[PDB]
């Protein structure tokens, strides 16, 4: 779900990274998100961010 | 020796000519229906934000 979460806003904003065997979603540069507001249309995440 | 009515015809035949039905295959279209409009593989933003 956390590369869903980076498909859903400007790739570079939603740094994916591996911290353990499973892979974490971190908010690396919120500078580079373009509002599209493409999250509110995922009806499970729209409650995370 | 003139000439006088005979006896009455007992039928007739009407000749027309004809030729025959073929098969139902109904080939409606070359490329058929109307082929729907599409996304272009990958495509890419072409568009970024400032900062």
């Amino acid at each position: 779900a956390a590369e869903e979460l980076s498909r859903c806003f400007s790739p570079g904003v939603i740094e994916v990274q591996e911290v353990q065997g499973k892979k974490v979603a971190r908010v690396a540069n919120p500078r580079l998100d373009t509002f599209s507001r493409e999250i509110f249309r995922n009806e499970k995440l729209k409650k995370v961010v | 020796g003139g000439l006088t009515c005979a006896s009455a015809p007992q039928g007739t035949l009407r000749i027309l000519e004809g030729p025959q039905q073929s098969l139902s295959g109904s080939p409606l279209q070359p490329i058929p229906a109307s082929p729907p409009p599409q996304i272009p593989p990958g495509l890419r933003p072409r568009f970024c934000a400032f900062g």
